[PDB]
């Protein structure tokens, strides 16, 4: 039945502008 | 110090191949070399790698990047980095001050740079030398004798042996308006020069008494 077969970059990178 | 980019470079390469965090110092170092050969590409870059690391910016760090900034006149990034610290709440001493008026002297705003000066001198903090000479560079360049000559006479004052900035600028401004008596009236008392050998050397060698090969 029911048991039948076992059941950062990018990131302190950005642009300075 | 010595402005030894490519050396710096080298060193922080070196030490991050050995699985070694840079100091804070160390990134404030290579950010100072990178920024004295104009390289501010490079100096942002190792700026932006100081957050990534964890190597929070200290004081010295944003002094030389005002410096570095106001050194090739990008007062943008002077503004940017005034906003970066108040928003930090960090204290500005007279190095903040000062490098905002030489970054407006070289970008060429001499109203904002005195209006910066007097907002300087309105809030606290004693200028020292070096504002004073910011103020008088910027006053020589935007052709003001009366204002130059003025700060030159209340400077010299106070017994502080005038460097040789002061007086190069006031050549400067003097040969603006062909004021040859007053050239050769600082020129008189700049030859002797009994304290220092510097001034003694340079005032010689401005006039062409130094030009020969073993004069030189």
């Amino acid at each position: 039945g029911t048991g039948f077969n076992k059941g950062d970059i990018l990131f302190y990178h950005r642009e300075f502008c | 110090k010595g402005g030894l980019h490519e050396d710096a470079r080298k060193i922080l390469q070196y030490m991050t191949a050995k699985d070694v965090v840079p100091s804070s110092k160390a990134y404030t170092g290579v950010i100072e070399a990178f920024g004295q050969a104009a390289l501010y590409e490079e100096a942002l870059v190792a700026f932006n790698t100081m957050h990534e690391v964890g190597s929070n910016p200290s004081i010295e760090t944003f002094h030389s990047l005002l410096y570095s900034f106001a050194r090739g006149g990008l007062f943008k990034e002077s503004e940017v980095i005034l906003s970066r610290l108040v928003n930090s709440g960090i204290p500005r001493n007279r190095d903040t001050f000062n490098a905002t008026i030489e970054a407006y002297k070289q970008g060429g705003k001499f109203e904002e740079a005195v209006k910066t000066y007097v907002d300087m001198e309105k809030s606290r903090c004693d200028p020292d030398e070096r504002t004073l000479e910011a103020v008088l560079s910027v006053y020589s360049c935007a052709r003001l004798v009366d204002e130059c000559r003025e700060q030159f006479e209340e400077m010299k004052a106070s017994d502080i042996l005038p460097s040789i900035m002061c007086y190069c600028m006031m050549l400067s401004v003097y040969g603006k308006t062909e004021s040859w008596d007053d050239v050769n009236e600082l020129l008189e008392e700049m030859l002797s020069n009994r304290v220092s050998n510097i001034h003694q050397v340079i005032g010689q060698m401005i006039k062409g008494n130094y030009d020969d090969d073993s004069n030189w």
